[PDB]
């Protein structure tokens, strides 16, 4: 059995959809406030988490059939969700060596250190890099990654979602190319799509947990004021 | 209002 | 004649105040997002008017009887004058040699040109450089030019205040202050109060530009994402 | 409501 030539197209979009918004070398990184290491790290990775945004959402107007869901949903969906997908392509930075996202020399090597230095405690930062190990570990192929990145951002259960049942539909495409996929092009991944749907149930709670701390954080202007106009309105709840 | 959000999708 | 120790102590808290808040290396500069020679100055010169605005507060909170203003009254004179208070005090890295504010190497000398690709035109930036020149002649002695800032901000002419008879009072205060020093000490200066107070009246004309060209800048939102909270609140109008 | 503005006064 094989894939369609449907199937395929849309794994070609998504593909270079992300290669688009991903920069392997991190060279923009060098316009963010710079790190320090009362959180010395908020500016920088408020900047990065900014940044990052942005980049989600060029993904996300390629992922096909989004651009078609009305302005209300596509809202919904990229501010429930942002967080999420920032976890998710982050993998491609994570280093098991060092537990730690390396996306330059010294400055821009973000250790679990230093998101404490930004609003964040170590208890809650523990369940992200355990996220990143058993993620890194499924050693994805490209197309299962940016595929799980499109899954996730189309998750029907998300609140403020109008048309439930066409982001239902668009999800479920996505999830047929994955597991079609797996299966084609590969070997020994016969329980991968297992594994990799469980980590859309960690995202969940990785998200929840980041609102909470966020939350806190964006009630004190002393810090919200370090954060940037998309963050906030992407995390904000005047939603 | 998602002013920012609304214009970055075009 | 000479001063009394009532002039001269005021003189000693405005003064201190602002060595306490104006650093002569500009030494934080490099804690903004870099500068770029779409509006490539925009993010250097949002975060250096940003870290501005948080300095002419503190400044502002050491002026004698501004602390007791009603916050309401404080705020309306901060929104009002702030952008004033910063063409004012940048006066200090002016330099008339270049025409610019030198406030550092290559990257933190800042031309007309800069300004230009952060939103700005030269037909405007033009009156600044004038007034940035005429004001650097007059020579103002650290406590002229501290009681300048101080005249500046406690305007009862702004919109929003309050309680204007007591912010007149508070201004005339300082003015006859500014008068009585420069008269005591400051040879040469039978006509600088006058030249002063015409300074003040230039600022407003620079000031209304501002809020013209910045308010166009704040309805585009893929401009104003640039800008940070503070400014979006100071030169917001949602006062 | 001028959050930061409130808070940067004390
Ligand atoms: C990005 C990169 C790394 C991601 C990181 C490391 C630094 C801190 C981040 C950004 C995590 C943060 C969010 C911090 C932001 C803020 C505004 C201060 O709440 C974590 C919060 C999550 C938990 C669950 C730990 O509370 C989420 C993903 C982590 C680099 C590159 O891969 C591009 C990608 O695009
Ligand atoms: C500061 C310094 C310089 C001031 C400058 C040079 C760059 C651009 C500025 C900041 C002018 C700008 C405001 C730009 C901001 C924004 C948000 C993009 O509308 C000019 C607008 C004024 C006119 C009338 C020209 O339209 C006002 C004073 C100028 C350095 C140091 O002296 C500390 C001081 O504390």
């Amino acid at each position: 059995h094989m894939l369609s030539d449907e199937q395929m197209q849309i794994i070609n979009s998504l593909v270079e959809a992300h290669h688009k918004t991903y920069d392997d070398s991190y060279s923009d990184f060098v316009r963010f406030r710079p790190p320090v290491r009362r959180l010395s790290m908020l500016p920088h990775l408020a900047d990065l988490v900014s940044y990052s945004i942005q980049k989600v959402i060029g993904f996300a107007k390629m992922i096909p059939g989004f651009r078609d869901l009305t302005a209300e949903d596509q809202i919904a969906l990229l501010k429930s969700s942002a967080i999420e997908i920032i976890m998710l392509r982050s993998n491609q930075s994570f280093s098991l060596e060092d537990m730690s996202w390396s996306c330059g020399g010294p400055d821009f090597k973000y250790c679990i250190n230093d998101v404490t230095k930004a609003g964040h405690t170590l208890e809650l930062l523990e369940p992200l890099v355990k996220f990143q190990v058993g993620l890194k570990k499924l050693k994805l192929h490209e197309e299962e990654h940016v595929l799980l990145m499109a899954i996730c951002l189309l998750s029907p259960d998300r609140p403020g979602v109008q048309d439930h049942v066409r982001i239902e539909a668009l999800q479920d495409r996505l999830c047929d190319v994955l597991q079609a996929y797996i299966r084609i092009q590969h070997p020994g991944g016969r329980l991968l799509y297992a594994k990799m749907i469980q980590k859309l149930a960690d995202l969940r709670s990785l998200n929840e947990e980041h609102s909470k701390q966020y939350r806190s954080l964006s009630f004190q202007p002393e810090h919200s004021m370090q954060l940037t106009p998309l963050v906030l309105e992407v995390f904000g709840s005047e939603v | 209002k998602h002013k920012i959000l609304h214009r970055l999708l075009q």
